[PDB]
């Protein structure tokens, strides 16, 4: 009885830290779409300047 | 040096080689063609980003009226004399305080 | 790019080799079909989202 209770603090520290966790997974994988639509972004506007229609 | 120059001469031949390959009227319509189609490409791609922009602002009003439920129920914890379990609130509005804070970062950047 | 160069030389080319295909007398009253039928695909999608404002 003198573990139990070790036992059931760790178990409370546990569901603690899966709280936190997914919550910045939410924000987490905001950031990470739109990162990626910023890069396919700026990757189009490098191939038209390197076509560079309006020199020819 | 030496092979720096030799490659400039050699490079800049074959690209007048290419210059005179240009017919003016075949080549000047097509230009007009590839700058029209690169607007629909980038016309994709920005409204991909306008989506998004809609769609963290969402996640910050849910996130700020979730930590006044936490707040809330810490207050209630305390009348009730259970400050162990006012304790377990304080935690869980903490991390809604702070992933909040990175929403209106990335907002106004956006 | 160089090849860039080179891409919008042919590119151009078929272009043209293809726009000299076109005979003006079938191909004018074509243009009007497609443009017909375009509007009566239209007005069905437009239809279909007057159904739900008023839902």
């Amino acid at each position: 009885r003198t573990m139990s209770e070790n036992l059931r603090r760790n178990l409370a520290a546990l569901e603690a830290k899966i709280s936190e966790a997914k919550t910045k997974k939410n924000m987490l994988q905001a950031r990470a779409k739109a990162a990626k639509a910023n890069a396919e972004l700026q990757q189009t506007l490098a191939a038209a300047a390197a076509a560079a229609a309006a020199a020819a | 040096g030496l092979f720096d120059r030799l490659g400039r001469v050699v490079r800049a031949n074959l690209n007048d080689l290419v210059s005179k390959a240009e017919d003016p009227e075949k080549v000047l319509e097509q230009a007009v063609i590839d700058m029209q189609e690169d607007l629909v490409q980038l016309r994709q791609a920005v409204a991909r980003t306008i989506a998004e922009e809609k769609r963290t602002e969402q996640r910050l009003n849910q996130d700020t009226q979730e930590a006044k439920k936490w707040e809330d129920r810490a207050k209630l914890a305390l009348t009730n004399g259970e400050e162990n379990l006012a304790r377990e609130a304080l935690a869980r509005k903490k991390s809604l305080t702070d992933t909040a804070a990175a929403y209106q970062t990335q907002l106004a950047q956006q």
